[PDB]
This record gives C-alpha cells, structure tokens and sequence, in this order.
C-alpha cells in the first residue's frame, strides 16, 4: 500500500543518519596537527565540487519564492548600478561565506545575505544602519501593520 | 508567518534604495524583464536551426548573433544595454549529431542563459548535480532517462567563465514535414539543458516532485 | 573614506556588452585552436575559477572565446589587466581514473584563461 | 601524475568536511523516539538494499591467510553440527549491531561470530576463550611462532 | 523570558554544527584496522568511565506505566529461572551493540533484551513474538483496548 | 546444563541436501505461478530475510522454488515448522518512485517465503 | 496512541505468562514490592546510626545485618527470598568523617540499593553521570551544590560487582537533641547517594528539572 | 601478527580442543574451497549453447544441470549434503534478446561458490549491496555494461537458500567454436552479469587489487 | 534443549546470592591491606572490570564475598567461583591530570581474584 | 605502557558516540527554521556559555612563523592597513564556522592578514598567488626561505 | 579607492585608544547604579555582545570609556561614539542551573550603551 | 617548511615591497614582544600590597597605576598610541576575603600583553572560553584552585577596549616581606585568576607542554 510504501522510503532515508562513522571533532587544532593535505582542503574555495562523490537522489523542482524573486532583482539592480560585478558577487556569495554556510544555508539564502554584506563592506550602509533596520521590520510584523507583499496589515 | 528570508528581503532592498544605490524602478523594470524570460525562444532557436542549414551553421559559430533571429539580443534585450550582469554576452549554442551528445552544468555555482532561456531548475543549482554530471554523466543522463549508444561521445560543458550554452538536441525521426511551431513545440526546456531529447508528442519537461513554496510567486 | 566609481563599468560596457568591452585588451594570444595544453596547479587561495578536477590534466584548445579580465582579478575589483580565454575539451578517462573504456569517447569541455595554460 | 595524485586525495578529503547537523544521542527518553527511530534503531543491520550510496571504483582484494582459515572454521562449525548457516548469518550480519556492522571488516564478523557461537552454546567458557587470546599473544611474545602466521 | 529561553536554544543548537572531520566507515578492509581502533570496535559497550563529556542540568523523570512493568518483567523472569540479572547486564547493556546502546531510552534496551532472552532460549519462537506483535497492534486499532495503556 | 544436538542436521541432510530434506514438510502451497501477491509488512524485531525494499509491494510469483523452514525460525534454531518459498518478480518503477519509465521493462526477483505473501 | 514500546512491553509479558516463565500473580506481587520501596529506612539507619554508636560500628561492618533493623532484610523482604536477582544481598554502608565523603555510582550501569532505597534517580543512570562522576567527582559534586574541603578524601565507590552502597555522612550541626524522626526527615535520597548532604530544614531533594512521561504510572 | 590472527588462532584451537572439528576436517574444508573456480560455471553455459536440451535443462533445474560439469551441488562437497552456507538449489538465469541478468545478495554474500568459487570483494561490498537492486543500470555502467533500454534488466537477490549463475546470450563472432573456446570467455564477471563474453577477452576486466598484510 | 529454571533459587533460598557461594572459592589469594596490580585481561564479549582501571595499583580493603566472576555468570557457568575484593585507587594514580590540590581522593570498586597481582 | 593505551582507548571510543548525522546540502528555504537561521548566521566567536568537555590544558611551545605573524598583524594595525578591530571581524567571524574551528589560532590570523592586503587592494590576488608560486620555488630551488629554511 | 592610512596614527598618537574618542559621545544614558536589561539585537555580521548575555538583567559598575561600537570599527566606520559600561550578572540570571550555594557567584563584562534598556 | 610558513613569507614581503609597513617596523615590534612578561604586574600587585594609597589608585585607574611600574600602556609600545590590540584602558581586580576574580576573552583571546605578556595557548583555547563564563567554579577546580561556597567568584569576560590583570589577597606567610619577595610569588597564573599566590611558589603550575615544529 501507499502508507506502507512511505514508511519503506521513510526508514531508507533514516537509516542514513545512524551511517557508522569516525567522527572526530576539531577544537582548533596546533599547527603542527595540520598536514598539507588538511590545509588544502580548509582552505579551498567552496564553489568547486566537481568530481566529489555524492549519491543518486530524486531531482525535484522548487516553486519560486516572492522573496527569491526580489533577491535576485536586487542583487542584479546592484550590478546593473555599479555597487558590484557579478564575479565579485559569485565569490562573495560562493566562496567567502565558508563551508558551513555554504552547504548548511538555501541557494537564495547565500544570494540575499551577500547582497546585505556588499552594502556593508563597500560602506553604503553602516552595520548598524542594517541591524536597525531589521528591528524595525521585525516591530512592523509584530504589530501587525503588515509586511509589503509578504503579509497584509491587520483587519477588522 | 513571515520568514527570517522576507525581514532580510525588505530591509536589504529598503536600505539599498534609501542609499539611492538602485531606483524602485529599477527594482520593478527587472522583476518585470524576469518575468518575460523563458525557453520559447531558445526552443525557436533549434527549430529554425532544423529548418534552415545556414542558420544552423551559424548558430554553431556565433550564438550571439544567432540569438537576435529569436528577439533575444544579449547585449540590448536586458535593461542594462550591456548585457545582464550575471549573464554576461556570449551564448555558444551546442550542437548534437548522431556521434555527439552534450549536457550541460555549471560545477561553480548555477550559470544559465537566462536571457534565452530563463530561470535555472532548481536541480540544476543542486550540489549534487554539480557533484556528479561531470564525473558520472552516463548514469546520471540514465537516471534522467536518458541513454545513448557507448560509442557515441556524451560531452559535458561546465559554465564555469563568461559563456553560457545552450544544447541543440538532433532532430527526432516523426517529424517529417513539420512546420516551425510544431518543432518549437517538443524543444523543452530539458532538452535545452541536455538531460532529454525532444519526442513527438511530449511538449513538457519530463514530470517530477515539486517542492512547494511558502509564498509562491 | 573609500569612494567607489559606481559608473565605470556602465560607461564602458553600454552598448558593447561584458566580454566584447574587453576585445583587443589582451594582446596577442599564447595559443591557438588545436594546442594540446596542461592545466597549472596555480594557488587557488580565497578565489578561483579554474576547477581543482582540471589541474595537471591535459586537453585540446577548440576555440579562442573571448578577452576579459580572470575572475581571479575581476571579482576583487581589479580589471587592469584582460587575458585571452580559451575553451578546452578533456578526454573524461584523463580526469577520472574510474572512467570505462566502453565510453571511450566521453569528453568535458569547459573554459580556462590563458595564465591557467602550458604547451603539453 | 603527482598532480592528479593531490587532486584525487583533495575529492576524498573535502567530504570528511561536509557540513551537517550532528546530534549526538546519549539514551534519550522514550519521549525522544518516535516509531520512525524506533524502526530505525531495531532494524536489522543486513537489510540494506535500496539505501543511498556513492559510487566507488570497485576493487578485488587479495584473501589475508587468517581469512581462508575463518572461512574453514565456519563451515566446519555447520558441517559438524555446531550451527547451520542461517544462525550464523542471524548473529554474524545482525547481532553484532550497526556499529560493529559496518566500522569492522568483512571477515572480522565471521571470526567474532565464530568465537561468539562457541561461548553461547557454552562449548567454551568467556573464561577460556580469555585464557586462550592470552596463550596465543604469550606464545608470539615467547618467539614460539604462532602457526602459520608467524615462525618461531 | 522568552529571549532566554532563545539563548540557551541558541547554545544547544550550534553543538550541532561543531565542526569535525567525519569518516563514514564501509565495511572497512583489515588493513585499515589498527590495533587501537580493534580494541575500540570490540569494546563492551558499558564500559563508559572515564570518557569525556559536558556538565549537562541532570533532571529527574517521571516513570513510564510500561517501565514499571517492564521491569517488573525482567526481575520475575530471574527470579523464575529464565536468567541470572548478570545474564541480563550482558544481554542488555552489552550485546545490544555500539548504536543501540545510547541511541534508544534506557529502558527500551530492558523491554527489547527480555524479549530476546524469551526468543534466545527458544522459550518463544521468533515467529510466535513477530506475531504476537501483530497481534498487540490489531487489538489497539480495533478498539479494543491495551491493558491499562488505553481502555477499550 | 543444555545440551546441544550436534548431529541432527546432517543425519537429516546426508545424501539428500537442503532444502531437499524439507521436500514435503509444508503440506499444500497457498499460492501458485503466475498468482499476483502483495509483501506484508512482518514485524522484523531481531531478524528476517524479506529485504525492507519489497514491504507493501506487489508482485508475481514465478516459481515455487522449494519447502524450508523460515529463515526467521531457522536462525534461532527452530525448525519444526516448514512452509512453501516462493520466486517473485517486481516491476522496478513498483519499487522505486523514481524509476525512469525509459527502463519500463526492469524488474528484481528475490525469494520470500509464504507467511509475507497475500493476495493482491 | 500507544507507543512501540507499550505494545513490546504487552507482547513479551502476554508471551512469557502463556508460557510458564512467570505468573501473572508474580508480577503483579512484584509491582506490589517494588511500590513499597523508598529512602525512608534508608534514612532511618542513617538516624539510627548517629544516635546509637554501637549501631553504627554494625553499620560500617555488616551493612546486610544493620539493615534488618530498619525491616529491610535483603535476603527475605523481596518475593524471592534470596534477594532481589538484580540488587543481591551485600548492601555495604559508607561512613563520611570529617576527613572522608563518599559518593555512588555504577559506571557500568544503574546498580542501586533498591530494597532499601527505592528506585534509581533518572540522571543515576545516565551515561553522563556515569562518565565524568568517577573522574571529575569534585566538579560533578560542584554542579550538584556540593563542595568539600580540598584536603578532605572524597571517595567515589563504584558499584560494578554485587555490593550496592548506602552513605551515611556525618550528622550536621544544629540537630542538638533531634529524635530519630527529625533526624532521618533531613537525611533525603540525594544524601543517601552522596550528591547532597543533610541539612536542618531541608527535607527534599534539591529541586531539579522533571522530565513528563507520556503515560505515567 | 594482527588481532586477527591471534583471535583466529584461539577459536580454532579452542574448536578443536573441545572436539567440534578436527584439524583434519579444517585441512579437508581448505583443500575443498582451494578445488573451486569459476571453470565449471563457464564449462556450464558453453554447453547449454551448444545443446538446446541442455539449455532447457539448466533453466529448469539447475541442480541436476550442474552435474554434467561435475559439480553435484548435494555430494560433491565435503559434508555430503552441500555446503553449510551455499545450499543445494542452483538456478541458472537465462539471458535473452529481451532479457540481461545480474546477481546480487542485498543481506550479505551469498554466492554460488561449489560452482563459481570464492566472490569477490565488491561483491561483499555494502556499496554494491545498496546500490544494484535500485539503481542497476547505472552501476552496470560503472562496470562497463550497457544495454538497449528497451530490454529488461533483472536484478536477482540472493536472499535465501537459491543461489544464481548468469547464462549471458552467445556473442557475434563465435560461429564454429568449440566448448572449450565458448567456455574461455565466459568469465567470473559474465557469470555475475557485470559483463557480457566477448570474443578475445578471457580475463575479468583489470580492476584495482588491495593487496592483503599476510596473503595464503 | 532444556534449560534448568530451578537450580538458582533451590540454591539461593533463604540464604541469598552471593551468600549462597560462600566457602565454595577455597583460600583468599590476597589479604586487606595488599597491594595489588589490576592486570589487563582480554575484555572480549564482557567484563565487569572497568577500563579505566587496568595496570592501576590499588590497595585491597575488603575481601567482600565468593562468587562466580561476572564473566562467567553471565554466560550461565557458575561451576567455578572465586574472591571478590574491594580495591582502594588513588585518583592520581588513574587520570593523569588529576590535581595535587585534592591528594587525597580515591576510588574504590570491586575487582574478582583473577585480575589481581602483587603490586 | 597499560596506562598509555587505557587513556588512548578513552579517548578513541569518542569517535565512535552514536549520533543522528543529518548531512545537509543547501537545504529549501521551507527547511530552515528560525532557530537554525540564527544558528547559521551567528558570529563563530561568539562561543561563551556552550557545552564542552574537561581537557588537560597545555602551554604551547611558540612557532618562529606565528611570532612573524603576530608582528606582521600589529604593523599593518600600527602603519594604518587596518585597525585591531576589523582584523578581529575579519579573522574571527568572516572566515566562517568550519575554518574557525577546524584551522588553528595563528593560522587564521595568518590568513587573514593576506587577505586584507587583497581586500583593500593593497595587492591582487594575482600578485599574491604569484608570490606563494616564488616561496615554494625559492625552497625547491634550495634558495633558502628566510629564518625557516638556510640556503 | 584609496584607504587613509595615516588618520588613526593622527588622532591616536601621544594620547592613545580609546582616550582619543573621549568626550565624543555626549552625556551618558546611564549611570553607575542602574539597572539594566541587554536588548537582542540583530547579530548579522559582526558583535561584540555575547549571546549568553541577551535578555539579562545586571548592574552598570563603572562607565569605562567612549567609543565608536565595534560593530562600527570593525567596518571603518568610527564617526559615531558611544558610551561603554562595565555591567555586573548575577550567575544565577545567566545560567538556569547554577547553584543557589554558589549564590553570590558573578560575571563582568562591558556593552555599549545601544545595548541597554532601563530594567 | 609548511604551508604556514610560505604563506608567512609572501605575506610579509608583499606587505614591505608595497610600503605598507617596512622590515625595521617588523624587527622592532618582534622586539618590543619580546621584552613583554609578567614582572611588571607581579611588581603592581606586591606595591599594591604594601601602599594603601597605591591600591586604591590600582582600583580606580589602572592605566595610571602601571605607569608606577614602568609600563605606559600609550608609550611604551612602539606606536605611541598604545599596542593595536590591546589599547589603552588596563583595568586592575581586587581580590577580597570575599571575592575572587577569573579572567577570560570568549570571544578570542584578549590579554594585557603590554604589562603581562603574550597569552597562554590554553586560555587562548576554545574550551577555556566556552566553560569559565559558565563552569567556573568546576573549571578552576581543574586548575586546583577552590574558594569558599559563600565567596564572591567574579568572571571578568574582556570583550571591548578593557584588559584586565588580578591583585590577589596577599597570602599567610609572608609577614615582614620585601616588594621582590612578594612579587616573586605572583605568578601569570595569579594574574590571570587560575591560582593565587603562595610562598614557595614562584612559577606556574607545571602543565603538557605542546611542542612546536619549528620555534626559536
Ligand atoms: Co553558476
Ligand atoms: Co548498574
Ligand atoms: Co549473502
Ligand atoms: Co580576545
């Protein structure tokens, strides 16, 4: 049946994260625990996973987020108007937000992160002006004055 | 329900706008131009191809040039009038032949022809695609439902520069006689990329999950 | 202090479009179409767009695509200097050891700026 | 060569950095495990067909001599009536449980489980079969060789 | 406060991006094994003293109906003959393995180890607890109740 | 002190082989060739052979193989009770949701024995 | 809805009744003993031993003997009559001094004085606990509350075999003339474990977060 | 000397002291598993293309088939009542035009060794035993092995008492052959189903070797 | 195969376990107040003899009782049985970092005749 | 030494801690809760008040290389490159979680004190990839390679 | 672009940092005595405010100096100074299972006034 | 040589070659480390301890009270406006019968290098700095030191401009003591907070000493 047929792919999917493994945590190790090996895998660049090995998985297509689309305009806008180039986003967005981020994050996440950090580290906006901002943004949705397209003000 | 994505959206265009970096109209004329892409004119591009030789030749050679046949021209198509700046101006169209097969992906990142083409699939953006179509293009074409012969040579371009490509599949037996339209028609967008060929009769993506999102568009 | 020309790239490319705005910045090209060439194992710290699986493999030179500034310069806002870049077509068995001699014929073509190249 | 040497090691050496979210369990509450775990946890370790996996450059690998005499020993013990096969594999591909499943090799299970079989019938006391390991490390320590693997 | 309570989930959460170089092990081959990592694959799982390991806010907890039961079973069936309590500690805190030791609640290892001391000593078949488990789920779905668990 | 019968296999066995020395233990087979049959889905506490991937699917039978005690029995040394093994053919795209019609005609055999089967 | 657990638990004690293993009057006279266990004689030896110094010689030496007289008899209070099979019946007392503070634990599992005591606490069990007590006593104590002097012996005792282990610790002050009863109220599970020590006034457990279950007894 | 070979030393001194096998019965298992090959599995399928009712015999009941290469799968091995572990019930898969098999044993190893010899290491891999059944086509062509899409590829797992052997369809180019010549090119991987004969190829396709710390 | 579910509590009624050994483990081959080295046997399959104490020398304090060794109880063979003694560590002695500020704490455990040797 | 392989074994079982390992691989948006937003997005330094295990701290003998980076940090700090503070956003937060932890102390610092000579321009990546390509030569050539390395 | 080089030596030298900034932010919002709670403000980026600090409550002890928020420095923006003040927890308001016999028990650490709330 | 030690190299001539700072600039900062320790500290603590006056200037300003002991946090570091890292604003902690101070820098590893030194690997360590904020009773234990249950222990976390050093309570024992003598006895550790001053003592408490590949 159906539901027995989704618990099967349910446990398949699982299992994978009982997958016995060495793992050894890493507090900051001495260099002399740095091999050249270790050091040029720390310091690659993110972007490039051509050739890893990976596992088959069923590709899927995504529905387009209001904010997704937004992001990308903006982030576009900014090259068009000279903020940026694209190469100096790619590697801003793709490599500079280290490995962590990199993988851990959505695609469109790393996009609109690193179009707030190039307003930033070219000093069109101060940190604080960023962080003020998202405060009261926050206080618009909590109070229920509504969030542009993403949330209409509050009726009756 | 508004996401930590959407606080960051608005603050960062707001911002971005107050500063005076870019206009709202720009914000607007781009989300508009965006929203006319898509892989109709890629699709006319390999039909006229089909039906004209010396069109073909030179889409093989100047994809640029080629484009502009279909109302895409890279350089002037886009709001900028230089081009998209992520886009970039020089498209090679692919060419299949019976001993010749190409798929395409970027390793790097995401790299399309969106102005031909329109927005990325959102496979084609995944790590593992990335991962893995250079290194084990076979069996990932299989998993797509794709085979071809061993002796015939599978080519895997990766974007990784300023070229974007688009894959000119070889035409299909059926379709003896066929108008333009009719040949646009089966061109999909997977076929463009390279992990289908075009079939009479199918004239749409090969169906596959859909993951829905919290706020469409 | 720091103020950036948010103007250049728009006067210079307007019209002309990003790769043609670099055409004959490069100079005379190092090679030609049909060149066999190795992939230099040049440091890639913090940036580059010369993927690691290339490195050491050697290829054939199908097509001299354009000029423009590496993106090792480019996106740190240094575009002074423009090279020539060039398509390069790898037999897939000399990139992976793996690969099946049934597919024989399998290739990866993709794009590497002149500085990444050395006659083979 | 030495190039593409560094590059192979550097695509194996990344993925021991892939990010994940690693949650590390120490005997949650029962409140903590929901029937999806609960299956995942009391699954038996052999049954694998279907899981995700990578692909691998499959490689044959040269018989190590205490191997072919593993092997021997196990189909003795069924021969002579110790065990049939199927108990065998029961403790040999399940019992021993997913991490010894899968962090120990191949042939490594079947002469665990052999030792396992003959302390659970009671044919050898835990005892004796301490006794014996310490024998067989004495004997190599002593230069008296240890059969065919090493001469004295 | 809600911010606190934010902060210290905060805290707890970024334990699971500590990074670390993780080495997924496939069915390793000999050479790959090291005395020292043999001695740790085949460590009896209890033996946990010693081991490094975080301040964690001990709580108490209250008791499952079925833990109350469940050990009442396990002491009944020792004090019937069915097994010793030391032939418990070695099926329950020992056999079960690496992963099922700390990934499944304390006494999920007691309830799973005295339905295998009834299976292991044939006393039950497998098949007679495969459906007696059957069984159990039937009478739960069709209403008809589970001892004090649930009223019919 | 248990005392274990080390000679009962192979005085059964000698001669005859296994699982011929089962051959007309389990009575009459409930299902026959080319019955269509659906896995259920058997608790798996401690053991089983009827792989994960097969509960809930349907599939044909195309040969009973031969008679033999569970391996679920067998296992714990139990086999005072023998039932029918059956051969049976699973559509791939049954099994796996991804399965690419391309390969519409793919399929996997296993074995599984006459408790896991019900009639489709 | 019932958990996996539940329906396991049903199935095994169903299987091993049907069978003959045990009764099902001797589970329920099993849950019946185990309802009657508690700290309480545990503390009342602790407030007999401090106010009778012969008593508590007996105490230090013969735990087993001392036991009986606070009607704990190892041997024939459990339905077994010869103990508990998991407790057995060698409890041994540990005396504190003003140069000595015990503390108990079971790396190897959850061992606990159960006829006498009453039940393990949720975090005696824990690998946790089980983990760092033995190495790091003076911190896990810290954690608890507990500080000693830094010259005075703390021994942590270890119950891997078959003694289980109560602690007696030294009478505080401010209990001049206290009963028995008095005294024994501020001797609590925790005391008897040796995470805390009696204190006048307090007569519960340090309070600590308390795990729900889903269906408690 | 390894952990291993300390521990594989104890439990059969332990075995045999105790008198549940002889050094005899050991020495007899060694020399029996040292008999085994791929050979008569080859020999097997060379003659059932050249007899159509040997063919017909080998689908059907492989058991009795596997006699007329010398392998009788109840008496040939040393217990007289098959191996412990490989059982008596051999069933030939037949390949056709339509029709391509490949063997695999999910659970763990289970190979056709009275008639196949030892199998390999990947075999026993647990990468090979998730993959094939899900995804075969993809790894037959990691292998080197492709077929039509249109034909039906069937993954067999070995997960009770039947044990399978692959009867590739003869290739092109062996008009006239001899069994012996037939049987040459039917390799271990062929019996497998990883690889289909080939005229000219008499060897399983070069693969890495790790070598052993102390090899027989 | 029958298995035996009488012949503990016929022996251990109204006596207790392990009171039930007594005498049966012959003369101690220790006494209180010996020093004693904890040998580090083969721990394959289970032992109630903690890691963390092997080759650590400990001071003997009691000779508790006679049992069978864990080792073997737990696998049903009580045929032999032997002393038991509860052992005096000195924490220095066991964890290497282990702080001269607290010299005098200890841990004490119980260790069967097997894994003792004069120290 | 027993001893010696009783502390190894205690610390080697540590690899082998049961865990649910979720790999993640740029996961939807509809994946990321607010927790984990916040999570992802923290500054690496900030680690006050998070659990972790006693260690037997130790004193650390001092690279040649790491007092040349320390005095190369506070020059670019003193000659006006940058001010102590950028250099603490820089080389403590930007390079990110994994290179955080999994690098060491000196290391980031090094690090980071290329890349604000590339950040600020004061030298291109180019330039500085062309002079790690002249160090490793200089060495290969046995030109020596200033106080680590004699001619 | 072009960095200035020289403007922190111009303006630090011979009286240092963060003495250069001093008098620069105005009169202080708060005093030695107040109450105070720490705002959670968005961390994006850059702080130097600790997380286990957000949402407790302590004491201002002593206003430190004046200067620009490090939030700010770290990006070379020093145009504006704030007040900065050395802030005393109790352990107990910081950490749920810090013990009431450690009850006196503090930390101290300093946050720019943008962070402070009336308590 | 190491991936470290190139990249040293071509940072460090990169930075000269374009001006930014020159060799000399390099020389003379690795010098003025050099001559870096805790004497100077150990000199204020022991002042502190024989002059009231002194102590309550200690207290109250501790840029101003360094001075007194040959340290001036803006001129005696080659800038002249103080070291870069470590500014200007030294802040000095009294203990008390009744409180006790700890020092740490969880954000990284923030130490009054001009009166102190450079900073031990360990308090530079992530461990050190995600426990003593939270842990520090347990964590000085491990240190072996212990105060009082009813004693104030006071965690200094130095996360802006502000570097702080400890004046321990003067200990039993050295009635009638020279300034050097009590000096002598105020060990970094002391100053640090992860012990107090004993007599006798005059050096940290032994510790691993991690060695390095290359040092000098
Ligand atoms: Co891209
Ligand atoms: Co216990
Ligand atoms: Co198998
Ligand atoms: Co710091």
């Amino acid at each position: 049946s159906s539901s027995i047929r989704e618990e099967v792919h349910r446990h398949l999917g699982t299992v994978a994260l009982m997958q016995p493994a060495l793992h050894q945590q890493t507090h900051a190790p001495a260099p002399t625990e740095i091999t050249h090996t270790l050091f040029r895998a720390y310091t690659r660049v993110p972007h490039d996973v051509g050739g890893e090995a990976d596992v088959p998985i069923e590709y899927h297509e995504k529905e387009e987020e209001i904010w997704e689309l937004n992001t990308f305009a903006t982030c576009e806008c900014l090259a068009w108007r000279g903020v940026w180039t694209a190469e100096e986003r790619r590697r801003k967005q793709n490599c500079d937000v280290g490995q962590t981020v990199y993988l851990g994050m959505p695609y469109y996440g790393r996009w609109l992160l690193t179009a707030a950090r190039i307003l930033v580290d070219k000093q069109f906006v101060t940190l604080t002006e960023l962080h003020n901002k998202i405060v009261e943004m926050r206080e618009r949705v909590a109070s229920g004055q509504g969030l542009g397209e993403y949330l209409p003000p509050k009726a009756k | 329900e508004v996401s930590d994505f959407e606080i960051l959206e608005m603050a960062v265009r707001e911002l971005a706008i107050e500063k005076g970096l870019f206009s709202a109209e720009d914000h607007r004329v781009w989300k508009d131009y965006v929203h006319t892409l898509g892989p109709l004119p890629a699709a006319r591009l390999v039909a006229k191809a089909w039906l004209d030789p010396e069109y073909k030749k030179l889409c093989i050679e100047d994809g640029v040039e080629a484009s502009k046949a279909v109302g895409v021209n890279w350089v002037t198509s886009p709001p900028t009038q230089f081009g998209t700046p992520s886009d970039y101006c020089n498209l090679r169209v692919l060419a299949d032949s019976p001993t010749l097969k190409h798929v395409v992906v970027c390793t790097l990142c995401s790299c399309y022809p969106r102005p031909i083409l329109g927005q990325s699939p959102e496979w084609y953006r995944s790590p593992n695609y990335r991962r893995r179509l250079v290194r084990w293009p076979r069996q990932v074409l299989a998993e797509f439902g794709l085979q071809l012969p061993s002796e015939v040579q599978i080519r895997v371009a990766d974007s990784n520069q300023k070229t974007r490509y688009i894959v000119m599949p070889v035409r299909p037996e059926g379709t003896d006689g066929w108008t333009e339209d009719q040949l646009a028609e089966i061109v999909t967008r997977d076929c463009l990329i390279g992990v289908a060929v075009p079939k009479p009769g199918i004239t749409v993506n090969a169906k596959r999950p859909v993951l829905k999102a919290n706020r469409p568009v | 202090k720091p103020v950036w020309d948010r103007t250049h790239h728009a006067k210079m490319a307007t019209g002309i479009g990003d790769p043609q705005c670099f055409k004959g910045m490069a100079g005379k090209s190092k090679f030609n179409v049909g060149d066999r060439v190795r992939i230099k194992d040049l440091p890639d710290l913090f940036y580059t767009r010369t993927m690691t699986y290339t490195r050491g493999a050697t290829g054939t030179i199908v097509r001299l695509v354009y000029e423009s500034p590496a993106a090792e310069d480019e996106a740190f806002g240094n575009e002074e200097n423009v090279e020539w870049f060039y398509s390069i077509v790898f037999a897939q068995k000399d990139l992976w050891p793996e690969y099946s001699d049934t597919f024989a014929n399998d290739t990866l073509e993709t794009e590497i700026p002149e500085r990444y190249l050395e006659k083979a």
